[PDB]
Parts: structure tokens; C-alpha cells; sequence
């Protein structure tokens, strides 16, 4: 995708502070593009396909389709 | 809320994609006004709401007025809350557009109290149990096809059939008999018909031009001039303006949402504008969800009922396609206004046979009401059948066990016609409100067999059955002369 | 925005949060001068070339020209993801984003002959006053199109344009038609 | 429309 | 004068002195076969028509982030992909004046007839907010459409936007022209915009107007086929901006569009080129918004605004005679009623082919004059009864005399309805015609001779009883003297017609 | 010119070429590609620029086959919008869309070449003289008269007519018209193009002995050409006709066959071009392209381009965009129906649907107009009684309406015609019958004077006198 | 339909039955129209018989080669 969901300026700042540096984010992710009931979360590499991810307000989400960077 | 200045990055037609600083972002349905500049040289501000988020701090927002003349980079200001509608006792009589500014130019409305448009649903504990009949004051509706208070109602008949005098009667009778007020919620209303209705109101005493805040209507006119995001949200504007009445004065409110198919049409318009892939025949994918969000806040909360009356216009006349399907999945009483009956002059033109209601069942109405209603529907079925044959055989040749049926059928078809508290401006008849008990006993006396001697034109345009006997006795007095 | 503008804004935010801003701009100029000259651009594109070889030659071309460390990580991330084929456009929009963040705004003055430095600084005063930028940068281009004076192409990208030039006689003859 | 028009003709 | 002509040039040459303004100027990324996705225009309002280096003016609709996608109002062959295109502070306006009366124009409001160049200092913006509900009023006075079918059973009052919708080739253009040709005695400035119609048909219509003499007051905004997509899009709005001026200056008008299906097709063109997401039938997002924006600006203004009235009368060409399609159902939801011109009723000899049934009018008898209010009531009732008895048309085998008489009178009434091509029936004639038909006075004649009898009766009346003219034109109520005069005239004409 | 191109991508028939930045061709500018052939080095395939993509590359549809083109092949822009050779030299030769001779005779001269994609004629100069036309066909001279110097449309299903009718119409008129005819095989099948070329050269129209004399000038962009070619062979025919109407001052008669190909090839290229799909599958600019062809056909005070486009209705979808946009442009439309062909009534012209704006009475003659109205009304009554007849039996209707049914049968069979070019399908010789003769026939048919003849006596018959003779023949064959 | 016509038949075939296509496609109409009938004359009563005997003789059992005279 030319406009990938993992292309927010703040998000790529997080990756550009360290290229091949200190161990990645384990379980903390900033939600982005929370639109049609489908929030694309950056990070969360420990998420099992089908996880029960919680949000800030307290709205539960199933992590069905999780791509290379965004765990949608 | 905050000076959340962003730039209106992309403006495709009505849809205007605005960007925002990475700190603060308006969430979905959070209205935002843009500090626009018109071609004339005045800083008119066209208001918008965030229909969709697109991720990179750019919230795709649809406009409530024309986007002709919005440079990119204009200051867009967030309100932090959905579109503030100036609810209250103040908004009782004046005309409104979607953003809540009176367009009838009478004056400003007290914005001391305002409720957001997109307040969520009532709750399971707040919904009411008893399926309570809603006494309208029309003999046809109250007998044959009752309306559910807290429910939904469909006026299938088009304009020219008498829909405007029927809705005016309903509003005036709500203000007279019940304690509540109504809210006409014309969604995508053709402006000529809008001014037609407004002048009919002002000349029928429904709203007083000399006395506002004593009137009985909260007009919300979303004209079809306005962009699709506007006449879509006009239904929800009328809905919250009536929901304030409900949950603040505990009174029965009436929403006369104009033909729902325009609301679903506007939803299709705005979704095709947002690019979200269309569903079946061409209405939005979120058709069920959106129309349910419009018609689920029509519920009789413990505070008070908010029963609505929603015209429905089937496209190409099919109950099959999704928009009339998802609407008729919600309606609780469907009453069609018949053009031939209107031309006859059996006002109100509501068809006694083809109109039906889910409330009609005996456990809801009453065993005697269900029995008399089913017997009247069978009698009018018999007459619709024998209209073929009374042309050939005549009223005398056919059997005199169903000559009684035809006679009582003429009597019922006439007795269903009721003079209105609104038709006084046209004809001069005073107008009679008929309770449910009175019309029940009247139809029981008509159909049981007592009043087989009163003339057929004694039941036409009369209220209670004793008033029909009074009409017949006056005709008997004048028969000698 | 565009993807290139997003990457440029990332690099500019880094040049902000780390005190290496002007060095970052000079390094980006060096880097776009590098990623011109089609052979090297085609080498960093054309994904058949192994990623290890690509990043190794990247390390070498960093340690040759001596770029800032963070912009080296930036081009390395560009190679890591499959969006390296945009690198020329990214380094191109970096001038836009760097200037917008730093507060400098570019004004292109096109004159028939070379414009003197004093009057160029006066034009800088004018553009600075009308726009509101700190250190307005005037890159002049000698053009034979006009006749007497100058055109100012100040703004976001070319958008605003004021000129005393061949546009004068152009408007004269065009509204002289008046039909 | 060669499918819809035929059915409109048949319904007429 | 051989050098005085060049001396005149010195006036403007010394006049224009060129203050330094800001022209929003960006480069052209992409020319997309009608669209030019120009880049760099930041401070350009959505709708400012831009002008290129080659004078190819075009409007800027699709304002994306990095490329303002404009559409070209001309043949854009000369754009060079790099030619700096400048903006104009215009918001797509057109000049408007009284002197447009009779000269056919394009969407640029530039005269295409060529027999002059209209002057104008007043300019009405092509898109504009429609009359508000404080200013709009209810429909009082009728617009005599010259047809008995669309002035007795279904009226069209001034301010009501009826809909001439029907099958391909049924008489929509001919009925609209019959209306514009009747509208001669009255004061309505009838603007007839033609969208997408061929050049030869526009020539035939303008020469028909000039032959009939009704071209003194008719701006035929003409959009030929090879005219670009933007002009076929903009033509209804151009005619609307002319008629809106003529309405706001107290003159009742009548704007008759042509092929709103073709207008929406041109909008489909320019949007799908501009890459805007398509809805049903591939028509773009805002079709309904579009048709309303040009079609809801047509109504009767109030007394404090000037009493004027723009009475639209669109023509929506629907194929296979249906309303299920996107454009016909949208414009039917927008318009106060409709008339259905059916090709079956057209080929069956009923000209005009106005469907007497489903073609409802929302205004109803509030538009008709008192004479029509009295007679057309019985006409509508008898046509309803004849349409109910249309099944017994041939099978009436010595049946009840009520049935037989009613069916015969209905059969005669439909030949009252049908009327010749471009034949305008001034109301003073059509009232007497509908009366003679609806009161049995022509039940004696067969089905064939009703037309000849009625033409001869109308001639004899209008030549030998001119008091009926005074009554119907001035008093406008079918009173006793007019009724008795009409009865006596019918009797005398029936006698001399029996004498043949 | 000299601006080398270096073609970047070749996605099917649409190839986009990355020009240098300063030197970029305009839209609709011919691009001869100096490319290799399958065998051998030299080959010139032509392309016209359709849009400028803005990465220094422009999208161009291919006029020749797209096979054999290399990514990186040199290509120059001509600077001239695909000029086509016209004049006195174009008479008699079958022309490609490129503007070349296809008949392997001596090549044409380039003395009077003309651009192919030019601006429309301005409305200021439009000759509008309404004059009826006598083609030769009973029905479409009576039921739907044609406008001389005006567009005419032979709509129809796939194979109901519209090419045998075009062949008979050219066989009739192309001799009579002093001005030449410019037949355009826009996406027509090649074998019918072969048949038309042979029929022209045998009917003295081509005059193979003196090729420079012919009253016809063909262009073939026939069915087997790349979608670029069918997109513009209509414009080639239009350029030849527009030259013969702008300069030679003679009224010309262009026959375009299957103008629907001029829209379908536009569809196949617009799909790849990047333009979004419209309704049922055609291009977005269907209407503007169709108008760009149809508007250039107008009588313009220097002559009169009468034209008969054999529009193809896609599977008789008479509501489809491709005929729905052409109905607006076509004056004397003529909808041929498969319904009235399955019962063998040829030509398959519908009596009802085929209508013309030359059936106004003051233009066509009062008695002719009245006969046309009565015929159309009788056929409409028959089409309305088709439901009662088919279900409830022929007898269950009236005995005057039965006379109208038998009269409608007589009429709809009498408006059959033995064509001269359809003798190979009929087996019977052809009879050319004038206008006044068919009027005099219909008068006696629907006046009830001769309702005794058998129905087959009116089938495939030239004139009413031949029908009377066939009645005698059939009554003798019945007993014999 | 056949777009080449009887020009692609032998002379014998075009002579004996070349009008056969139109004659038979015409008989189809007279058959579908005289299924329902009342007061049929001798023209129809014999024309439908001829058309029936003209349809009934095309019933080729497959894979049976018919030389040209066997069709003439
Ligand atoms: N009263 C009438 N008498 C005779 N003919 C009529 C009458 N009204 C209409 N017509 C016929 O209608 C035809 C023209 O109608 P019209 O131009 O509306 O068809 P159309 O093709 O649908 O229009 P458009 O080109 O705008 O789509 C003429 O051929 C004319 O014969
Ligand atoms: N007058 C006629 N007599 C017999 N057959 C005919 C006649 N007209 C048309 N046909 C048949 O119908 C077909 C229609 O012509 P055709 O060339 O198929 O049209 P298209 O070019 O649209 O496919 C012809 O091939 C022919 O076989």
C-alpha cells in the first residue's frame, strides 16, 4: 500500500529514533485510524491472532486480521 | 470546546477532509464549524460533522451547507460535542434547519439549554413494558389500526390525499386531549411543500403567529437544497428536539418524520460521497444500523412516550428492497391514505381495509376491541367484494341477509369519516374528538344491528354515535318540510 | 498528505527533537544530490539486489560523505521497508517540510537579468512582511520570458504570484481585445 | 434491458 | 476612421494600469481527457474557475490535497503539462441583463446565435442559495401550458416545478415548446435550456420560436453535443441564473430544462473523470443534491421580495418508460408532481400523450382558475370513470345505459384531450372545450368528428361572441352570463355544423 | 517532429510513453512508433495521445497491433493530430484508420491531408432545410421518413437488419446522389466489408477501370483491429465527409456501420487508460465522445452530410447507454426489432418504435402524414391486443376490433420488402417501390376496400398491384 | 440467421428451397396464431398442414451422413 496505516508521522518517528536498536515494543500500542469500527493498532507483536485487546475508554476488541505492522 | 484549528485539506464536492494537529482530534460525529469566507465578503461559517476518521490526523467530515467557496487551509474549529441543537420550550413554533438556526427569520431561539444530536439509546430498564394503545382521536385509526405509543407509524399515502390535514389534526388533538406537544421533523422536505405546511399550520391554529412558546409544533425543515449530510441529520435533529420534550417534561411527543426513504436516500448519498463500498440495491452498507439509530430512540421511556409518525415511500412499490424492508422491520402500525377515498370525500382518507397494525391483537387492545375491529374489517371486505355485484344485481335483488351487510358497510364507511379540529378553516364544521371507548361503542351499535334504520348520510362527518343519532333525528324533523 | 511528505515530516521532527536541524538540512541536500544520478537510485531500487548488500553499500556511502547519524537511520529504514522507490520525492519534499517547521518560506523571484543583492534583500523584506516567515530564502532564476522586472512565486508551492513583468503588456493587449 | 424490460412487458 | 479605429485602442491602453494583485498560480500535473489535475493552487475557493496560459477556462471542483483537479470548460487540447495555470477570483458567475431576450447562448452566457453581443453590468452567480422558506410562498396563479391534458386534470401553477417525464420520443420537447409558444399573451420570460440535444434540434426549436413570434422573450440556452462535459453540466444553472434575475425583478418566468438525464450524464462524466466515488447506476455521490440545487430554486417569491416566480418544467427522459431508474426517481422525489408521456398512448393517436392516471400533480386544483376549478373537476372525475370503464371499451354489449353513456362520453373526452402539434389553446378556448365535452353537449357526434366540431366551435365562438373573452380574461370565473352565452353559441354552431 | 519518446509501459493496446519534460506532445497527437516487426526491422505503428499522465509520460492508444513493441522503443510525435489524406485521391480506395490504402493499388497522394480530431462546426452556421427523402423502402419511406441532409439511425438487435438495409440503401441512393458517399466500416465484420466492396465495384459505384471517378470513398477499421483503430475509423470517415462538405461543396452520404463499435472500443481502451468505469460497462465519456462523432455530421450551408449510422443495440437493450446517447443525436431513428424478424417479416423495422421528426404534416405531406398516423395507430392497437389474442383466443374480442386485427396483420405484412441485396436470403427478386405507391397501397389496405385477400398475399411484395396479382396466384395454387 | 444467405448453397438447393427460411419462419407465426382459432378457412387449414409437413422432415438421427441429393 502506498498509503500504509503504519505511516503516521508520530508512528514512523518511533521507528526512526532507533533503526536496529533496543528491543521493540512488547504490548503497548497507540491506536490509529480508528474509523469504521476497525481500529488499526501499531505494535502489539505479542498479540495472538484473535486476541482480546482492550482500549483506553474500555471498549473491547477482537484482533482478527493483523498485518505486518498494524494489528487491525 | 477548544481552538482546534486545522486546515481543510481535501474538499471533494460536499465532503471536506480536514486535518488536525496531532495533539487533539474530534472524534466521530463531533461537530466542527469552519470559519469560512463567502464570495460576497462576509465570514459565513458552514458547519460540519466528522463522519469518518482517515488516520493521519485527517477526519473526513461532511458539510451541512454548500462547500462552494472553501479554500484549503481555512480555520476549522472543533466544538468537542455533537451538533448542539437548541432544545427547550423555546423551540416550540419556529422553523429550523439542521444546525439549529431559525430560518423563518422571526427571531433567535434561547440556546440556554441544548442537547447533542447523537445521544445514545435508552436502556432496557428504561424501556416500558406495557404495549399501550395511543389514542389519536381519529375514529379510523383508533378502531381499525391503532397506533402504539412509543412505537412507530407509517403513513403510506402520498401528498394530495389529505396527509397534511391528517397530521395537523393529529398535532392539534395531541395538544388538546393529551398533555404533550408534537415535533414535525420534515427530512428532505421540498421547500414549496414546506411553506405549504407552515402556512397551513399558521392558518389552522396549530402554531400561533402572534403567540410562540404557546404553540404545539417544533418545525425542523431540512430542505433538499442542503447537502446530503444535512437532510440526513435533520431526522436526528428533530429526534433530539423531541427527546428533550420527552425526558424533561414527561409528556407524549409526536415526531412527524417525513418520508423515511429520503433519510435513507441521504444516507446513501453521504456514503457514496465517503466512498464506503455500496451495499445491496444502492443504499449505504450501514443502512440497518443508521436507520435503526434513527428509529430506536423512538421508545416509550418511563418518563414519557415519544411515539413517532413516519411517512414511508417505497421506491418502485416493493416491500422487498432493503430500505422499505429495514423500515417495515421497525414500523408498528401501517396506515395508508387512499387517493380514491380522498377524491370521494371520506376525510380522513385513511384506507380502512389495507391499513394494519401489530397492536390490533386482542391481548393489546381488548377482546371486545379486537372482535369489533375484525368484524368491521370483514364487513368492509364484504363490501369491497360486493361493489362488483351491486352494479349488476342492484341493492334489492341480492339476498337480504347481506343487504344488511351492505347497509351497515355504507354506515361504517361513512361513520369512519370524522370532521377535524383543522378542517374548520376550510368548511366550517366545528370538529369532534372521538375517544376510543366512544368509537368502540358506536361501531358495536352500528354493526350489531340496532341502527339499521338511520339514513346513510347521517353517519357522514359526525363524531360520537349519539351525535349521529342527533343528526338523523334532525333529518327526521326536517323530513316533513 | 502524501507518503513522501509523511517521511519528510518524520525526518523534520527528528531534526527538531535532536539539535541537528541545519546540519540535517545540509545532509539532506547532499543526500538528494547523491540519490540523483540514476545508477545509484536504480541500485537502491530494483529489489532483486539483496537487502544485505544494499544496506552495506548504504553504510559505506554514509561513512564516505559523513552524514548525520539519524538521517542515516532514516534512509536505512527507507531501505528496510519497501518504500525506498520514493526516496527522491521524499528528499525533495524535505525542503518543504524543513522550511515550514523552521519558519523559513521560499520566495522564487524570476527576473530578466540577475537581481542585485540589496534589492533582493528588499524583496525579502516584502515577502517576509506579507507571509510572516523568519529567514525568507530567495532562490532567484534568470528567465528570458519577461521583459522588465520581476515575478515573485512566494507561497506554499508557487501558489501566490505577484509580478511587474511581461504580464503587464499581456493584460494590456488581452483586456484591449475586450470582446 | 432485455431481462427487466421483458418482465415489465409480461407484467403489463 | 482608418486611424480613428486605432485611436479608440488608446483609450483602454492608457486606462488599464495593472496594480499588483495576487494570482493563485500553480503548475499542471495531469491533463485527463477533460480534467486537468493541476497542482499547487492552495488558496483557491472550491468553484473558482481557473484560466490557463491558452485561455481554456475551467472550474475547480475536486480539491484534493496535493492536486486541485479542475475540469475544462473548453477543448483542452492545448495544455502543455507544465504551463502555469492561474486562478481567477470569479466563482463561476455569468452576466445577466434584459437584453438576453431572444438570443440563444451557451453555458458561458456568450451568445452563440452570433447576431449580436449582449451587454450586461449585473451578474448573477451561476450557483446560488435557493429562496428560503421565509421568502417562498404557495402557488396562486396558473401557468397556462396550452394543453387541455396538463391544464385540466393535472395543473401547473406558477411556481410549481412539474415534471415532463416519459419514454424516448413521446413529445416532451414538443409539449414544452407548446407551453412556451402558448405563453405569449402573458408576461412570462420563458428560458428554454437545451442540454445535450443535437445542434439541429436546437436550430429547429429556435426557428420554430422565431416563426411563431414567441422568440422575443425566450433565452434558449443551447448546449450542443460536442460542447464539453462541463457546459452540459452547467447549462441548467446558467438558465437558472438568468431566470432568477428575471424573477427577482418581479417578472414571472418559466425555465424549461431539457434532458436532466443528459445533465446528470454529463455530471457522471466529469465526476468519474475526476475520480469521485460512484453510487447507484454509476451516477456520482451528489446527484440528488445537484438536481435539487438547480431545481429547488424555482418557486413563487413573497410580496416583500417582488412577487416574482420561476416556474421550472424539467424534462427527464426515462428509458423503457419506467421510474425505477436512479435519475427519474430522484427528480420525481424533487419535483412537485410529474406528467407521464407514454409511448403507447403516443402511438395510439393521443397527442399529447399525457398519461391520465399516475401522472399526479402535488398542487392540485389550488393552481387552476375558478372556471377550471368548476369544469376540470367534472373532467377529472369523468376521465377517472372512463379509465375504470376502459376494460368495457369494446365489451359494452347493450349494457346499462349509465355505463353506455358514461363510456361514450369518456371516449369523446379523450379526443377532446388530444390536440394538434404546437397548437396553443388559450384558456378562453379550452374552458369552453372542456365544458362542451364534460356536459354531454357533443354526445351526439361520433368519435371521429369531435376534433373538427370543436375546432369549428372554438373559431365561431372567438369570432362571434367576444364578451366571453372579456369574462374569461378579466373576471376569470365561469359565471351565469358566460355559461348561457356558451350554451347558445354551442347550439348555433352545432346547427350550422349539421348543415356542414 | 524530433522528440524521441522511449515508450515506458505497454499494458495491452494502451501504451504510455515517457517523453522528455520540455518537449511533450499535446492531446490527440499522432505518435508513429519506430518499432520492430515480428520479422525484420522497419515497422511504423501509430498511436494518438489520450491523456498526459504527468510523470513526463503520456498515455496513447495503439492504432496497429500492440504486439512487437519494446519497453524503451524510440518513438517521435508528429505534432499533427493524425492527419488523414482526403481530396480527389480518396475516391475509390478502402482506407485504414491510419490513413493508408488497404486495396493494394497505387498509394494515395498527401496533397490535401486533413486533421482527424477537429473542433465541431459552430451553431452560427447551420443549414436547416427540412426536406423528405425517398430511400426506396415502403415502411421507412412511409412510417418513418428520412431527413435529407440529416442523421438517420438503423437501430436493431444483433442481426435483425441494419446491414442488409445499409446495403440496399447505398445500392439505391449512391447512384442518385451527385455528391459522393463515404462508407465507414466502423468495427464491422470484414466479410461484409468484402461483400460491400464487391457490390460497389460491380454496381458501377467504384468503377474499377477509372478508380479516380468513383462516387464512394470507403474507410475500413473493421472488426479485427486493435481498440484504438475502431475508436477512430469513425473519425476518419467523418474527416473525409467533412472535407467533402467544407471544400468540395457537395452533399455527401456517409454510411457508418455499427457506430456502437465506436463506443465499445472506447470502452476497451478507457478501462486500461485509468478512467473509472461508468454504467453497465462503457467508458465514462460515452456521451461526449459519441457527440464528438455525431455533431460533426450537420448540413452546414456549404452542403449536406446525410448520414445513416447502423447503431447496434447491445442484445436489444434499448435502454443501454450506447443507444440511449445516440437516440438524442439521431433525427430519423429506425428501431429494427428481433420480435418482428422471428416471424419472418423483413425488413425487421418496427412500425411503432421507428419514428422520425420528419413525420410532421407540413413537412411530409398531409395525406402521407394521415396514412402514417393511421398505420401506426392500427399497429399499436394490434400490439395492445397481442395479450388478448395470445391467451383468450382470437375470437374473444369484438368484430370491429377483429377487422382492426386483420387490417393490422395486412399492414405489418405489406410493409415487407424484397431488397435487391437481400435476394440471396429471400430467393425471390427485389422490387423497388416509391413513396406515393406505398401510400396508395396503404390507403386501399386500411380503408377496408380489400380486406378479402389472404394474409400471405401481402407478404414480401413490392406494390399493392403485385399483392393483388399474388392473391390470384395463391387462389389458383390453392385448388391446383 | 445466416449472414451469407443462399449464395453459399448449390444452385439446386437455391432453386428447390431457397425461400424455405422465410416461408417456415412465417409459418411459425401462423402456427402460434392459429393454435387458438375459430372459423378457420381452407387457406389456413391447408397452410398449417403444409407448414407441419414442412417442419416434420428435419429430424436427423445424429452421426448419419446425408449426401446433398438426400436433402434436395
Ligand atoms: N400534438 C402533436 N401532434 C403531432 N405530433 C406530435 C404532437 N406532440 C408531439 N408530437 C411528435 O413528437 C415528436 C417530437 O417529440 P420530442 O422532440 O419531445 O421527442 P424526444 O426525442 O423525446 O425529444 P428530445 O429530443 O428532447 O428527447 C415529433 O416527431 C412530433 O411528431
Ligand atoms: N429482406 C430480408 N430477407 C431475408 N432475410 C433477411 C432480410 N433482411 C435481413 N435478413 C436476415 O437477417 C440478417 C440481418 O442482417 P445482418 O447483416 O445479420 O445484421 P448485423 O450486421 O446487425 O448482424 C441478415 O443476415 C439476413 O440473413
Amino acid at each position: 500500500a502506498t498509503i500504509r496505516a503504519d505511516e503516521i508521522s508520530k508512528i514512523i518517528r518511533e521507528r526512526i529514533e532507533g533503526y536496529n536498536r533496543e528491543v521493540k515494543v512488547v504490548n503497548t500500542g497507540t491506536v490509529l485510524q480508528v474509523g469504521d469500527g476497525i481500529a488499526r493498532i501499531h505494535g502489539l507483536d505479542e498479540v495472538m491472532a484473535g486476541e482480546l485487546v482492550e482500549f483506553e475508554e474500555g471498549t473491547i476488541g477482537i484482533a482478527l486480521n493483523l498485518e505486518s505492522n498494524n494489528v487491525g | 470546546e477548544k481552538k482546534n484549528l486545522g486546515r481543510i485539506a481535501q474538499i471533494i464536492g460536499p465532503v471536506l477532509d480536514v486535518a488536525f494537529p496531532p495533539g487533539k482530534m474530534p472524534n466521530i460525529y463531533n461537530a466542527l464549524i469552519v470559519k469560512g469566507r463567502d464570495t460576497a465578503g462576509q465570514p459565513m461559517n458552514v458547519t460540519c460533522e466528522v463522519q469518518q476518521l482517515l488516520g493521519n490526523n485527517r477526519v473526513r467530515a461532511v458539510a451541512m451547507s454548500a462547500t462552494d467557496g472553501l479554500t484549503r487551509g481555512m480555520e476549522v474549529i472543533d466544538t468537542g460535542a455533537p451538533l448542539s441543537v437548541p432544545v427547550g420550550g423555546a423551540t416550540l413554533g419556529r422553523i429550523f434547519n439542521v444546525l439549529g438556526e431559525p430560518v423563518d427569520n422571526l427571531g433567535p431561539v434561547d440556546t440556554r439549554t441544548t442537547s447533542p444530536i447523537h445521544r445514545s439509546a435508552p436502556a432496557f430498564t428504561q424501556l416500558d413494558t406495557k404495549l399501550s394503545i395511543f389514542e389519536t382521536g381519529i375514529k379510523v385509526v383508533d378502531l381499525l389500526a391503532p397506533y402504539r405509543r412509543g412505537g412507530k407509524i407509517g403513513l403510506f399515502g402520498g401528498a394530495g390525499v389529505g396527509k397534511t390535514v391528517l397530521i395537523m389534526e393529529l398535532i392539534n388533538n395531541i395538544a388538546k386531549a393529551h398533555g404533550g406537544v408534537s415535533v414535525f421533523g420534515g427530512v428532505g422536505e421540498r421547500t414549496r411543500e414546506g411553506n405549504d405546511l407552515y402556512m397551513e399550520m399558521k392558518e389552522s391554529g396549530v402554531i400561533n403567529e402572534q403567540n410562540i412558546a404557546e404553540s404545539k409544533v417544533a418545525l425542523v425543515y431540512g430542505q433538499m437544497n442542503e447537502p446530503p449530510g444535512a437532510r440526513m441529520r435533520v431526522g436526528l435533529t428533530a429526534l433530539t428536539m423531541a427527546e428533550y420534550f420527552r425526558d424533561v417534561n414527561e409528556q407524549d411527543v409526536l415526531l412527524f418524520i417525513d418520508n423515511i426513504f429520503r433519510f435513507v436516500q441521504a444516507g446513501s448519498e453521504v456514503s457514496a460521497l465517503l466512498g464506503r463500498m455500496p451495499s445491496a440495491v444502492g443504499y449505504q452498507p450501514t443502512l440497518s444500523t443508521e436507520m435503526g439509530s434513527l428509529q430506536e430512540r423512538i421508545t416509550s421511556t418511563k418518563e414519557g412516550s415519544i411515539t413517532s409518525i413516519q411517512a414511508v415511500y417505497v421506491p418502485a412499490d416493493d416491500l422487498t428492497d432493503p430500505a422499505p424492508a429495514t423500515t417495515f422491520a421497525h414500523l408498528d402500525a401501517t396506515t395508508v391514505l387512499s387517493r380514491g377515498l380522498a377524491a370521494k370525500g371520506i376525510y380522513p382518507a385513511v384506507d380502512p381495509l389495507d391499513s394494519t397494525s401489530t397492536m390490533l391483537q386482542p391481548r393489546i387492545v381488548g377482546e371486545e376491541h379486537y372482535e369489533i375491529a375484525q368484524r368491521v374489517k370483514e364487513t368492509l371486505q364484504r363490501y369491497k367484494e360486493l361493489q362488483d355485484i351491486i352494479a349488476i344485481l342492484g341493492l334489492d335483488e341480492l339476498s337480504e341477509e347481506d343487504r344488511l351487510t351492505v347497509a351497515r358497510a355504507r354506515k361504517i364507511e361513512r361513520f369512519l369519516s370524522q370532521p377535524f379540529f383543522v378542517a374548520e378553516v376550510f368548511t366550517g364544521s366545528p370538529g369532534k374528538y372521538v375517544g376510543l371507548a366512544e368509537t368502540i361503542r358506536g361501531f358495536q351499535l352500528i354493526l350489531s344491528g340496532e341502527l339499521d334504520s338511520l339514513p346513510e348520510q347521517a353517519f357522514y362527518l359526525v363524531g360520537n354515535i349519539d351525535e349521529a343519532t342527533a343528526k338523523a333525528m334532525n333529518l327526521e324533523m326536517e323530513s316533513k318540510l | 498528505d502524501s507518503t513522501a511528505s509523511r517521511y519528510a515530516s518524520a525526518l523534520a521532527d527528528v531534526a527538531d527533537v535532536t539539535g541537528t536541524l541545519e546540519a540535517t538540512n545540509s545532509d539532506v541536500e547532499k543526500l538528494i544530490r547523491i540519490f540523483s544520478e540514476e545508477p545509484v537510485y536504480y541500485f537502491f531500487a530494483n529489489p532483486v539486489i539483496s537487502i544485505d548488500n544494499k544496506r552495506s553499500v548504504l553504510d559505506e556511502i554514509i561513512t564516505t560523505s559523513g552524514l548525520q547519524p539519524h538521517t542515516a537511520n532514516f534512509i536505512n529504514i527507507l531501505i528496510d521497508s519497501e518504500r525506498i522507490n520514493l526516496v527522491k520525492e521524499i528528499l525533495n519534499e524535505f525542503e518543504d517540510v524543513f522550511n515550514k517547521i523552521t519558519g523559513t518560506e521560499v520566495a522564487v523571484v524570476t527576473s530578466v537579468v540577475k537581481l542585485e543583492n540589496d534589492h533582493l534583500a528588499q524583496i525579502a523584506k516584502g515577502v517576509q512582511k506579507i507571509t510572516g516567515a523568519k529567514n525568507v530564502r530567495i532562490k532567484t532564476v534568470i528567465d528570458p520570458s519577461l521583459v522588465a522586472g520581476f515575478t515573485i512565486r512566494y507561497g506554499n508551492e508557487g501558489s501566490k504570484l505577484v509580478d511587474m513583468s511581461v504580464k503587464k503588456q499581456l493584460e494590456e493587449i488581452a483586456a484591449q481585445l475586450e470582446m | 434491458c432485455a431481462n427487466l424490460r421483458e418482465l415489465r412487458d409480461r407484467i403489463g | 476612421r482608418a486611424d480613428e479605429i486605432s485611436k479608440i485602442i488608446r483609450e483602454r491602453i492608457e486606462g488599464y494600469n495593472r496594480e499588483v494583485k495576487v494570482v493563485n498560480t500553480g503548475t499542471v500535473l495531469q491533463v485527463g481527457d477533460g480534467i486537468a489535475r493541476i497542482h499547487g493552487l492552495d488558496e483557491v475557493m472550491a468553484g473558482e474557475l481557473v484560466e490557463f496560459e491558452e485561455g481554456t477556462i475551467g472550474i475547480a471542483l475536486n480539491l484534493e490535497s496535493n492536486n486541485v483537479g479542475v475540469v475544462l470548460m473548453g477543448d483542452g487540447l492545448m495544455i502543455q503539462e507544465g504551463s502555469s495555470v492561474k486562478a481567477t477570483g470569479r466563482i463561476a458567475q455569468i452576466p445577466v441583463s434584459e437584453a438576453y431576450l431572444g438570443r440563444v447562448i451557451n453555458a458561458l452566457a456568450k451568445p452563440i446565435d452570433g447576431r449580436g453581443e449582449i451587454t450586461a453590468s449585473e451578474s448573477r452567480l451561476i450557483e446560488s442559495p435557493a429562496p428560503g422558506i421565509m421568502s417562498r410562498r404557495s402557488v396562486y396563479e396558473p401557468l397556462q401550458t396550452g394543453l387541455i391534458a396538463i391544464d385540466a386534470m393535472i395543473p401547473v401553477g406558477r411556481g410549481q416545478r412539474e415534471l415532463i417525464i416519459g419514454d424516448r420520443q413521446t413529445g416532451k420537447t414538443a409539449v414544452a415548446t407548446d407551453t412556451i409558444l402558448n405563453q405569449q399573451g402573458q408576461n412570462v420570460i420563458c428560458v428554454y435550456v437545451a442540454i445535450g440535444q443535437k445542434a439541429s434540434s436546437v436550430a429547429q426549436v429556435v426557428t420554430n420560436f422565431q416563426e411563431r413570434g414567441a422568440m422575443e422573450y425566450t433565452i434558449v440556452v443551447a448546449e450542443t453535443a460536442d460542447s464539453p462535459a462541463t457546459l452540459q453540466y452547467l447549462a441548467p444553472y446558467t438558465g437558472a441564473a438568468l431566470a432568477e434575475y428575471f424573477m427577482y425583478r418581479e417578472r414571472h418566468t418559466l425555465i424549461i430544462y431539457d434532458d436532466l438525464s443528459k445533465q446528470a450524464q454529463a455530471y457522471r462524466q466529469m465526476s468519474l473523470l475526476l475520480r469521485r466515488p460512484p453510487g447507484r447506476e454509476a451516477y456520482p455521490g451528489d446527484v440528488f443534491y445537484l438536481h435539487s440545487r438547480l431545481l429547488e430554486r424555482a418557486a413563487k417569491l413573497s410580496s416583500l421580495l417582488g412577487e416574482g416566480s420561476m416556474t421550472a418544467l424539467p424534462i427527464v427522459e426515462t428509458q423503457a418508460g419506467d421510474v425505477s431508474a436512479y435519475i427519474p426517481t430522484n427528480v420525481i422525489s424533487i419535483t412537485d408532481g410529474q406528467i407521464f408521456l407514454s409511448a403507447d398512448l403516443f402511438n395510439a393517436g393521443i397527442r399529447p400523450a399525457i398519461n391520465v392516471g399516475i401522472s399526479v400533480s402535488r398542487v392540485g386544483s389550488a393552481a387552476q382558475i375558478k372556471a377550471m376549478k368548476k369544469v376540470a373537476g367534472k373532467l377529472k372525475l369523468e376521465l377517472a370513470q372512463f379509465a375504470e370503464l376502459e376494460a368495457f371499451a369494446q365489451f359494452a354489449s347493450d349494457l346499462d345505459k349509465a355505463t353506455q353513456n358514461q363510456l361514450a362520453r369518456g371516449q369523446r373526452l379523450r379526443e377532446l384531450l388530444k390536440q394538434p402539434q404546437s397548437a396553443p389553446l388559450t384558456v378562453e378556448e379550452q374552458v369552453m372545450t372542456i365544458y362542451t365535452g364534460t356536459n354531454g353537449y357533443l354526445d351526439s357526434l361520433e368519435l371521429d368528428q369531435v376534433r373538427k366540431y370543436l375546432v369549428e366551435l372554438r373559431t365561431y365562438v372567438k369570432t362571434n361572441k367576444p364578451e366571453f373573452q372579456e369574462i374569461i380574461s378579466s373576471t376569470k370565473t365561469f359565471t351565469e352570463e358566460a355559461e348561457a352565452l356558451l350554451k347558445e353559441a354551442i347550439q348555433e354552431q352545432m346547427e350550422r355544423f349539421l348543415l356542414q
